[PDB]
RNA sequence: UGUUGGUUCUCCCGCAACGCGGAAGCGUGUGCCGGGAUGUAGCUGGCA
């Protein structure tokens, strides 16, 4: 039964599920099938699959954005994860449930940005506020805000620019962003979502650890889940951070965003 | 953690004899889990982990102070060694226009990355650039690289997303003769190693344009999945070399060790930020320390 | 258009933070939406 400990280990790693949270849920497992005295595999797949289920559990709350006017989104988190892309996928979705929706361009870094999100704006034909690269991105977010509630705007949304986590001046300027939302609703940022690629490795423990103790996370959204990344990190991180995953991103057109099911999440992790 | 684990093992199961196989087990173990959490893929850990238990076999141990110091001297050392060398460069030297192909999955720093050896290739190696962008996929990434052109002082061959990248790189290639220029620097949309289409196109662009160089563009965080997604590049393309970006991060990086090992190809350039002078070269010891720690 | 609040660029300065550097110092997608000067200037928001 060697063979087996050797080769289920080695599944939960390939899939980046690290080497803690590994040790928890075999240990949980072996404690699990030695108590039910299971015999057979389909069992234990069932009881593998119904523990991991109980890490998930606590973090399937979907996102509610009725109720605000407007309902503001903060999109977080490092380079290149899909943020921008998720916040494209995220209008449609929106506007397909009778929301208004409105964009900030609050990334005035990196180049293009605000181009990038405007394409966003007219796929979904609706508005985004901008002004330019080198503009300030917390008074870009600020103008949004004032500008949805004048506007009636139902749901806004703001693009942050990509940062890596260790570079703690970035950092205080995220909490800039937040700080100046404040004078306009003390509970906004209604969401503020963590944005994580799949291909990530254990640093997304750090990233998720550093933006939330920057910014108080309330939600995460799992990106590029349509390749061949399973993105187990996710379990550790719920393990220690309790973060309500909202969305995945399956591919780069406007429809690929699928609310998080974790049911689904468990198929695509074994296959 | 290294040392004090290394030592840990060494004191506690052997005293002072020489290192003997029977001495090895916990520290094999041990330094695989230290590779894990710092992503390294889990096959490239066995393979690294084999040459270790050779080098722990014969060990002239026993005469050093601390075994753990020893034991990582020899960690440490081969781990350098799997790295490559220094001073690997760009070939510059042949035919021109030098082209070199971008590749690599979405998000990696390709464009930034292009950017950045445009400011390379003009400022340092007095090199006359032009930078063209065939990715007609994800939005404003031509206008991102115009941008970028623009910043470096380089040229930009200006294409649009109704065009189809083969004629794109075609006419890129096609002016750089024509204008003597002394490199092409090709930017490509990211894909993913199961999209069958764009694979085939990435291979079409590499058939097209013969480059000198191909650089494979990984993000320095990337887990487990870097040992899928190198192989297929490898598969797919002739890769001269690897970019590796965002090590300006916390990530350990081990996915560097992975993809060196499965690929084989020399790690060229180190990205250090998402600035255009954040570029670094290649020094095998300092990132060996790093995924160490 | 009318009025105000942002912001950017140009000039001026303060306090602090971060990065690099023996240090002196050089910086700034950092904070105090710091303080001023200024544009006939831009871009952005509110209200009549
Ligand atoms: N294959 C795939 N690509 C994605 C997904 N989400 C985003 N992308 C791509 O990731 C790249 C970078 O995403 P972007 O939104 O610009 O990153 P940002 O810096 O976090 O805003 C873009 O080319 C997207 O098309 C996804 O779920 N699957
Ligand atoms: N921090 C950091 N960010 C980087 C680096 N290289 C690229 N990026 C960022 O990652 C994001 C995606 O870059 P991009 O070049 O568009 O990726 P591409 O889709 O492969 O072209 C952008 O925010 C870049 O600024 C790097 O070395 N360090
Ligand atoms: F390219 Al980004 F946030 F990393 F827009
Ligand atoms: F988003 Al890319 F190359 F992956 F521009
Ligand atoms: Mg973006
Ligand atoms: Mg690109």
């Amino acid at each position: 039964d060697d063979d087996l400990f050797e080769e289920l280990e080695e599944q939960l790693l390939i899939a980046d599920v690290g080497v803690e949270t590994t040790r928890k849920i075999i240990t949980n497992l072996t404690e699990g099938a030695s108590r039910k005295q299971l015999r057979d595999a389909e069992a234990l797949y069932g009881l593998l699959k119904e523990e991991m289920g109980e890490i998930l559990a606590k973090v399937d709350e979907p996102l509610n954005v009725e109720g605000k006017a407007p309902f503001v989104i903060l999109m977080v988190g490092v380079n290149g994860v899909g943020k921008t892309t998720t916040i494209g996928k995220l209008a449609r979705q929106f506007e397909q449930q009778g929301k208004s929706v409105m964009l900030a361009a609050g990334d005035t870094f990196r180049a293009a940005a605000v181009e990038q999100l405007q394409v966003w704006g007219q796929r979904n034909n609706i508005p985004v506020i901008a002004q330019h690269t080198g503009a300030d991105s917390a008074s870009v977010i600020f103008d949004a805000i004032q500008a949805a509630k004048a506007r009636n705007i139902d749901v806004l949304i703001a693009d942050t620019a990509g940062r890596l986590q260790n570079k703690s001046h970035l950092m205080e300027e995220l909490k800039k962003i937040v700080r100046v939302m404040k004078k306009l609703d003390v509970e906004a940022p209604h969401e503020v979502m963590l944005t994580i690629d799949a291909s990530t490795g254990q640093n997304a423990v750090s990233q998720a650890k550093l933006f939330h103790e920057a910014v108080g996370l309330t939600g995460i959204t799992l990106t590029k889940l349509d390749g061949t990344a399973k993105g187990g990190v996710i379990f550790s991180v719920a393990d220690q951070f309790g973060i309500p995953i909202r969305y995945i991103g399956v591919g780069e057109r406007i429809e690929d965003l699928r609310p998080f099911k974790a049911d689904d999440f468990i198929e695509a992790l074994f296959a | 953690n290294l040392t004090d684990r290394l030592s840990r093992t060494l004191r506690n199961i052997s005293g002072r004899g020489r290192l003997t196989e029977d001495n090895v087990k916990d520290t094999l173990r041990e330094v695989r889990m230290a590779l894990l959490e710092a992503d390294v893929a889990l096959p490239v850990v066995r393979e690294f982990i084999n040459r270790v238990k050779e080098k722990a076999v014969g060990h002239e141990v026993n005469k050093s102070l601390t075994p753990g110091q020893e034991f990582v001297k020899i960690v440490r050392n081969e781990l350098v060694a799997a790295m490559g060398e220094e001073n690997q460069t760009l070939n510059l030297a042949a035919q021109p226009p030098a082209v070199v192909l971008m590749a690599g999955l979405q998000g990696a720093g390709k464009t930034t990355s292009v950017g950045k050896l445009g400011k390379f290739l003009r400022e340092k190696h007095k090199k006359k650039v032009l930078v063209v962008s065939a990715d007609v996929y994800r939005p404003a990434a031509i206008k991102q690289l115009e941008t970028l052109a623009e910043q470096v002082g380089v040229d930009f061959f200006p294409s649009d997303v109704g065009q189809k990248p083969v004629d794109i790189v075609n006419a890129a290639l096609k002016e750089a003769k024509l204008k003597f220029y002394d490199v092409l620097l090709v930017d490509t949309a990211g894909r993913l190693h199961v999209d069958e289409a764009m694979m085939d196109e990435i291979k079409q662009v590499h058939a097209s344009i013969n480059p000198v160089e191909t650089l494979f563009v990984v993000d320095a965080m990337t887990g487990q999945d870097a040992a899928n997604t190198a192989k297929a590049f490898n598969e797919a393309l002739p890769l001269t070399g690897v970019v590796l970006t965002k090590v300006d991060g916390d990530a350990r990086g081990g996915a560097a060790l992975s993809i060196r090992h499965i690929t084989g190809k020399p790690i060229k350039f180190l990205g250090v930020g998402e600035k255009t002078e954040a570029l670094e070269p290649f020094h095998p010891d300092r990132i060996a320390s790093r995924i160490l720690g």
